[PDB]
């Protein structure tokens, strides 16, 4: 099986390695996105 | 409570049916569009099945990384994100980490390039990745709501939040083994 | 078949309280007044119904055609069919013939 197309290159990036977060909702479709809705506060903890 | 009642058995009208049920069911009131009363059509209750959020309108399918890269790349020509699963080691080796062989992880890389990704005929991928080989499949569908953030701890007393985008896919990287086996007998 | 409140994720009721009833959730204030039709059921449930017409009930059943025994052909059993379980499965047919002192009765 020759190549066909599309030999397409990687790179990595290390300026947010430590800054990078994955946020996820269980109970919220997809389909419905949270940006409409003006956000007010957070907070977080570093450890 | 009526006990003497005469059975009916001879065939009836189907639009008859139709026709009464219309006139049980379609008086409508739907111009009761009150203040108090309206609804936004965003705002809708949901199916238990996210792929299927559709209960009340207004009056996955099968997929190859193969594809799903192609669709990417020809029908759309925009910026994606994605969020892809890699095996435990790396096949490098930590660059003067004075070392137990502690495992080689993207974090501990240099930038720049890394390698090449692999399209052949028929379909199938591979990560070619300096001397060997990792296989790409695709991972199991997603239909829940996922947020990619940068967290930037600007001052010990307070940062700050932006919003990138969202992921809509997995991807799954695996060594080849019988690959390994082949090339190195045992 | 059921729904769930996108506000907070849970199962919501049917209330009246104004001029118009209305699908609410009970934890969180959501509440979205219904005003068209919906087309679908949780197929409710009711037990078999064997004997109420029993033995001869109304005769207002009598029918002409019937088939036959396929080996000795009195003239006494009209044909009948019947149903198995519920709304979307299939229904059954029995071919009996009783004159006495046997077990005869076809599927
Ligand atoms: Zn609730």
């Amino acid at each position: 099986d020759d190549p066909v197309v599309q030999e397409i290159d990687v790179y990595l990036a290390k300026s947010l390695a430590e800054k990078l977060y994955l946020f996820q909702y269980p109970v919220r479709p997809a389909s419905m996105t949270y940006d409409d809705i003006p956000h007010l506060s957070a907070k977080i903890k570093p450890k | 409570r009526p006990e003497v009642i005469q059975s009916h058995s001879i065939f009836e009208q189907g639009p008859a049916e139709m026709m009464k049920k219309k006139g049980n069911w379609d008086k409508t009131v739907d111009v009761s569009d009150m203040g108090p009363s309206h609804i936004i059509n965003i705002k809708k209750e949901k199916r238990e099945t996210d792929e299927e959020t559709k209960q009340i309108l207004r009056m996955l399918p099968k997929d190859v990384s193969v594809a799903e890269l192609l669709r990417e790349l020809s029908l759309t020509k925009e910026e994606e994100l994605l969020f892809l699963q890699l095996p435990d080691t790396l096949p490098g080796q930590p660059p003067t980490q004075d070392i137990a062989e502690n495992a080689c992880t993207l974090a501990d890389l240099t930038e720049g390039q890394v390698g090449k990704l692999l399209i052949r005929k028929s379909g199938r991928v591979q990560l070619l990745l300096g001397k060997v080989t990792l296989d790409v499949t695709m991972g199991t569908a997603c239909s829940f709501l996922q947020e990619l953030v940068s967290v930037g701890l600007g001052d010990s007393r307070t940062g700050e939040m932006t919003v990138l985008g969202h992921v809509k896919h997995k991807l799954v990287c695996s060594p080849d083994f019988e690959s390994l086996l082949d090339h190195k007998h045992r | 078949m059921l729904l769930f409140c996108p506000g907070c994720g849970n199962g919501l009721i049917v209330e009246e309280g104004q001029r118009c009833h209305r699908f609410s959730c009970n934890t969180c204030p959501y509440v979205h007044n219904i005003t068209r039709k919906v087309t679908n059921r949780k197929y409710p449930k009711l037990k078999e119904v064997d004997d109420v017409l029993g033995g001869a009930a109304a005769w207002e059943n009598v029918d002409s055609t019937a088939e036959s025994c396929p080996k000795c052909e009195h003239p006494r059993a009209y044909f009948m069919q019947l149903q198995t379980r519920s709304a979307d499965e299939p229904m059954t047919t029995f071919y009996k013939c009783c004159n006495a002192q046997c077990g005869h009765r076809w599927r």
